[PDB]
RNA sequence: CUUAGUAACGGCGAGUGAAGCGGCAAAAGCUCAAAUUUGAAAUCUGGCGUCUUCGACGUCCGAGUUGUAAUUUGAAGAAGGCAACUUUGUAGCUGGUCCUUGUCUAUGUUCCUUGGAACAGGACGUCAUAGAGGGUGAGAAUCCCGUGUGGCGAGGAUCCCAGUUAUUUGUAAAGUGCUUUCGACGAGUCGAGUUGUUUGGGAAUGCAGCUCUAAGUGGGUGGUAAAUUCCAUCUAAAGCUAAAUAUUGGCGAGAGACCGAUAGCGAACAAGUACAGUGAUGGAAAGAUGAAAAGAACUUUGAAAAGAGAGUGAAAAAGUACGUGAAAUUGUUGAAAGGGAAGGGCAUUUGAUCAGACAUGGGCCAGCAUCAGUUUUA
RNA sequence: AGGAUUGCGACUUUUGUCAAGGAUGCUGGCGUAAUGGUUAAAUGCCGCCCGUCUUGAAACACGGACCAAGGAGUCUAACGUCUAUGCGAGUGUUUGGGUGUAAAACCCGUACGCGUAAUGAAAGUGAACGUAGGUGAGGGCCCGCAAGGGUGCAUCAUCGACCGAUCCUGAUGUCUUCGGAUGGAUUUGAGUAAGAGCAUAGCUGUUGGGACCCGAAAGAUGGUGAACUAUGCCUGAAUA
RNA sequence: GAAAGACUAAUCGAACCAUCUAGUAGCUGGUUCCUGCCGAAGUUUCCCUCAGGAUAGCAGAAGCUCGUAUCAGUUUUAUG
RNA sequence: GUUGCUUAAUUGAACGUGGACAUUUGAAUGAAGAGCUUUUAGUGGGCCAUUUUUGGUAAGCAGAACUGGCGAUGCGGGAU
RNA sequence: CGCUCAAGCGUGUUACCUAUACUCCACCGUCAGGGUUAAUAUGAUGCCCUGACGAGUAGGCAGGCGUGGAGGUCAGUGACGAAGCCUAGGCUGUAAAGCUGGGUAGAACGGCCUCUAGUGCAGAUCUUGGUGGUAGUAGCAAAUAUUCAAAUGAGAACUUUGAAGACUGAAGUGGGGAAAGGUUCCACGUCAACAGCAGUUGGACGUGGGUUAGUCGAUCCUAAGAGAUGGGGAAGCUCC
RNA sequence: AGCCAAAUGCCUCGUCAUCUAAUUAGUGACGCGCAUGAAUGGAUUAACGAGAUUCCCACUGUCCCUAUCUACUAUCUAGCGAAACCACAGCCAAGGGAACGGGCUUGGCAGAAUCAGCGGGGAAAGAAGACCCUGUUGAGCUUGACUCUAGUUUGACAUU
RNA sequence: UAUCGAUCCUUUAGGUCCUCGGAAUUUGAGGCUAGAGGUGCCAGAAAAGUUACCACAGGGAUAACUGGCUUGUGGCAGUC
RNA sequence: GGAUUGUUCACCCACUAAUAGGGAACGUGAGCUGGGUUUAGACCGUCGUGAGACAGGUUAGUUUUACCCUACUGAUGAAU
RNA sequence: AAACUUUCAACAACGGAUCUCUUGGUUCUCGCAUCGAUGAAGAACGCAGCGAAUUGCGAUAUGUAUUGUGAAUUGCAGAUUUUCGUGAAUCAUCAAAUCUUUGAACGCACAUUGCGCCCUCUG
């Protein structure tokens, strides 16, 4: 939409929101990032903090999949089971009968604690797992295997 | 230049970007020229499907390795489990891979079956007099889709045995940090050494 | 399409910047050198002759043994022995298919008003797998060309398919089970040092010059320089190949919430033209009478150009200095004012000119009285 | 000014009356250029020429003889705050395929981006003592005739708990040098504590781009000129 | 160039013609319709900073949680 | 009441449990609603007056301090 | 201007003049605080009530007026006259502007709800095109010089013939060529423009006619120079 | 060695002599000469000079001191017919003001339309100051400025 | 109450530490935590002249000429 | 009235009644002159390694346009 | 009082804006692959009954032959009768020919319509 914006309503007035004194010329500071360190310090000093120059060392032709292992945290870990098999599956296994759950196949690396689950018997299998993550599921029941 | 509270960009628009611009114009009109080079190919050929018959392979890398998906060719090692040669099985609408290799017995039986069963279900023309005609299928895709292998009991038994899966983790890593020096040490001290003794 | 404005590079400043996997479009594979046909250079150019002439057959010199055919290419493969055999090929004729084309295939010009002219308005119909677009004296489905639906020819391309007819390939060409011996693989190259250049490539990504110069379980690579020991992966230093991908040039077709003659290409017109420069080059302006030229016969004034009349036409307030014909700027007539400028604002007066509910039966302008609100003066 | 009545009052023996929440009554003339409207001149008083840079312009500061048409914050790639819309721990059909009355409209789903977890240079590890904890404030609701008591979301302040790094401590065990139990510390993070985001569209602001419009002295690449004039060579001519 | 920085097609202290090129400018000039509401600054710190930018200050807009609060360019008593 | 602080200590110090005292919410005056958050414009050459005041013989000169003006502002008066 | 026991100087006591300031009333807008469809026609965005305030450059936000195209809708308007243009006619709005009478002219164009942009000009020593004052003015003065009749013609200071005066004075206003131009040479017709006065004349305009070589030149030879080939450079255009 | 207040001397119009009635000039001597001087050439010098400077003779409207004449313009008419410039225009004095008004303020005043002249004003026209300063804008020339480079020269390896 | 210094680079001290991404061992290089090598234009470029042959963009924010304010200085006149 | 100097100022020789001092955009360049300063040619001295510099000296060096308005000097002239 | 000056209106000038039109532009999409020693692209000079330019063609010169359509061309002439046809036409089509002098340009030269050499027929 042309008609709703402020350039049509500055027609008839001079410096069309720029004032008289400022004049709007073509690059007074500079052209991007100009000045960092000299006349640019002031807002780099602030806001920012931390940009020149360089911690830590090289990583040469690093690749996005050594370093993959995406987390879950026991609060979704029942998600991963289908919605008709759960107020049956919630209202007793108690054993000889868990639901398999493959942390792998939806897409998940490393089984992981936070959330309170409830007693029942799980067994999952996952790649990797937390200190905590495992004593959780031990005190439900169930046990972790590894893959 | 710089100065309000806003993230630092990076816009790469310092050479003439302007004489090098494509707009796609043509993606509405390009796609019916493509579904009239299939229908028309269709119509040349005629009895005969579109596509070669492809095996199924298992992706590479940590990423991927939980997934199957359409390979190239059959591998010489699989062509001849069936029961027939190279240079014929390309003629039939059949893929051939020379440099594939097979070091798994999960994925050498079902490209065993998936040629046992494309060739029961494929007919063959002879060369001299008769052709019984039977219309086209087009997708050979669609007539042999490729299924995720299942590894899955739902309902199983809860074996535990006090070992702990976490600290199985711990001391497997920690003997290939130090299995380096520890031949080393045991190659001084018990041997060289002692060995001299 | 993602990876990613990421891993790296950079007075680590400004700034620069890939690739693997993953999802799709399209998929097609292969050939030489290095082995002795050695019980028969088996191969090929040209000349001369004859035929069904993009060729085929026969014959005579030449090329070539310092290597032309057959045979084999690392996925292999060859030479022997034993063993079962499943396959075959080359012309033209007609038809379809694909191009270039030509022709055929519905329905009102009925009545009335306006007009120079119906293609306008009103009344009554017709055709529709045709109410896209254009033409004709003003907005036409039905006046004309077309459009839609489907027929019917002609002339090329021909192996793409289908169906036939000759042939006549064969004792030769191909494929496969077992077992024994072998298994030829590209050098001033690879690789190393050094200089200059380039990349995201960092004790050096590729390329080039110069000096040094290999190997046979060998050589290359595995993104930090070395020495030592393993593992995983391919086989360089010779070569061919459709498709998906590009396209401000050329030849042929479609469209547009684009411009409407100071716009849009420099150019809607005899435009790269007229014209300028020694020369490389530079480079304009300029569209519209009317439906039809019916483009003004004839008289009279003038040396003539033209003028007054007349005449054409719906109109000459359309006359080829032509549709409409604005402003600056000028002439004539009318009204007004004017003692070193004019031109404005508030308020009257005079002069000009102009809207607005006294019409049915035949509002405008003031004055006095008693009150309310605000004040003033004795 | 306003446009039925409603109110406060006063005077009334009473009904009623009234100067009491804003003007009614009676009369005359004319009914049209008379009143008003615009326009031109005259008379009284007042009025310097606009636009612009500037502490400051009528300026002896700059541009402006006059008229017509043209003529200047646009579009895009990444983005920030605010706002509307759809779905909401998810969200995004449109690279591509299927269809079609054909660049439209309609349908389809593997992936993939962002979000759901952080902190470290990295190796790596990875969020409940307790009603997801107490204290002070808190809208709203609940009990009550009230006084007051109960329950207290959002948010603000404040002291604790938990995960990562940092610095100490170093239990049972054990390839005798690995392993890291438990307990701590004037340290420290863009963390956890009953999830809020993703997509489209709009005004305003940012950075690269010709970047609101016109304006240099320069620099670089590839070409054309000794008919003027500078100098030498070859061959001619001219000077009472 | 018998020397003046002379002449080199009216062009010379470095010719002319096209292209890169819409070269860059902290500097000059311009920047197109009405009413309505609010309404500044020329100051602090840093800069090859002094005809210029960043940063705070002043201004507008959008509002959110609440509803007489613990406030005031002021006075008084006490006390520095 | 609380403790690993502190005490010769059964003391102290911080943060508390329950309890007593609301006309007289413990000076005056006013309150135009109070508190808070995000975002972005222009500006960063200033100048004059009354007192205080440094340099200078002095200046419509230069340079500070406290309020008020002009710049951004017409209107009545100072003839202008 | 003029003023002298003031119309001067110092001081006192009254009246009177007067700002867009102050008080009161009418109307406009903005902002705040309320009341109301309880069937009760017409806009809940409605319809009322009460109170305060109004200067403003740079700047920000709000609500409207107009221009060119796109989707919808008034079965909108129109050769019985659409658009444009002219008008000391009229009506509405604070205004941007809109509606309408009279004239001119001869084919298309409007309102209301939305979309969209190459969307509004007085200035830029702005760009292109046109026209003024200045002004019937500056000026048309160097090369000694013209005069009288006759003819043609509508028309003669300027053309053709006669007569008289003059000049260049043979290093010339004479007779021929070179470079360069290219029909300008020559005849017949004829004056719209050009010949800075005029025009019957013309190097103008219209239509034709005209350049004859064994001996004059070019052609042929070489000059200062230029320039293939055989060769050698250079990635190459090409260089020696 | 020479030469001089010299085209080289600041203090200066040097001091002495001569030319004139009178000479910041001219010529001749003097010289601790700001800062003369020997092929970055010193001193002298016949002829020659559209070279610079002083005086004398003759000559004259340069001057005291202006006057007169001739042609061609201007002037008037017939015909033909432009440019620069221009916000709007054109009477003065004082005041205040961006400190020197043609317009504002207070006085003087003020009469259609016009023609020769003229240079007092219009801070009159000409050209985005060339002098001066600023710009983080340039170019020409110079050099023990900073970083390079063709050419040349020395050494090593190859040609061997 | 004064006596001094970022990024990047080099260097030293410290730890039974982390990394060289096909797997190991030794050298080697790269990291994590604190000092030193200096920017005096001291919030920190690496930098010599001349133009009278000159050029462009601007500036009355700023000199050389008048005019105005001022009168030390110059000039003229009083007082005891 | 004259000598010398580009001079303002200065210093002399005479005459004379007397040879007083000043202003008017330091009056007066579309009124003249161009000796001076003040561009480019060239020479000398001091200074500079050099290009060049010198409030040192010396010589050669371009002075445009009125026809308009007012002003002044003269000259006609409608209307009582 | 006129003339003269200034403002307005009607008619007439000057000039070409405004309004309506449009065989041209600009962008996007879709299809196809074809220059030349058998002499190309470009250049000069010619050709029509009456043409200067533009449009066509090359001394066979606004074209000839071949095929199709079936009566024109038109500013003014003029035919031809070809008009129940082996045929009008500035028509469409295009497969046989012509193709001046040049140019990559080719006998050697080329500010020249310059100068040679070989085979062959006729004077």
């Amino acid at each position: 939409p042309t008609r709703l914006t402020k350039t049509r309503k500055h027609r008839g007035h001079v410096s069309a929101g720029k004032g008289r004194v400022g004049k709007h010329r073509k690059h007074p500071g500079g052209r991007g990032m100009a000045g960092g360190l000299h006349h640019h310090r002031t807002n780099l000093d602030k806001y920012h903090p931390g940009y020149f120059g360089k911690v830590g060392m090289r990583y040469f032709h690093k690749q996005q999949a050594h370093f993959w292992k995406p987390v879950l945290n026991l609060d979704k870990l029942w998600t991963l089971v289908p919605e008709e098999k759960r107020e049956e599956y919630l209202k007793s296994a108690s054993k000889s009968a868990a639901p398999v759950i493959d942390t792998l196949a939806a897409g998940y690396g490393k089984v992981l604690g936070k959330g309170r689950i409830p007693d029942v018997p799980v067994i999952v299998k996952a790649r990797f797992v937390s200190k905590l993550a495992e004593e959780k599921i031990k005190a439900a029941g169930g046990v972790v295997e590894l893959i | 230049a710089i100065s309000k509270n806003l993230p630092i960009l990076k816009n790469h628009f310092r050479k003439h970007w302007q004489e090098r611009v494509k707009v796609h114009f043509d993606q509405a009109g390009k796609k019916v020229s493509r579904r009239h080079a299939r229908a028309s190919k269709a119509a040349k050929i005629a009895p005969r499907p579109l596509d070669l018959l492809r095996p199924v392979v298992r992706a590479p890398t940590v990423k991927y390795n939980r997934k199957v998906r359409a390979g190239r060719g059959f591998t010489l090692a699989e062509i001849k489990a069936a029961g027939l040669t190279p240079a014929y099985a390309r003629t039939i609408g059949i893929a051939v891979d020379h440099r594939r290799q097979n070091r798994n017995q999960e994925i050498l039986d079902l490209n065993i079956q998936r040629l046992k069963e494309y060739q029961s279900k494929i007919i063959v023309f002879p060369r001299k007099g008769k052709a019984p005609e039977a219309e086209q299928t087009l997708s050979a895709a669609a007539s042999f889709p490729i299924v995720q292998p299942v590894t899955d009991s739902e309902t199983r038994a809860v074996e535990d045995n006090g070992e702990s899966a976490y600290r199985t983790l711990r001391l497997a890593r920690s003997d290939k940090r130090y299995k380096g020096i520890r031949e080393k040490r045991a190659k001084d001290k018990a041997e060289a050494e002692a060995e001299k003794k």
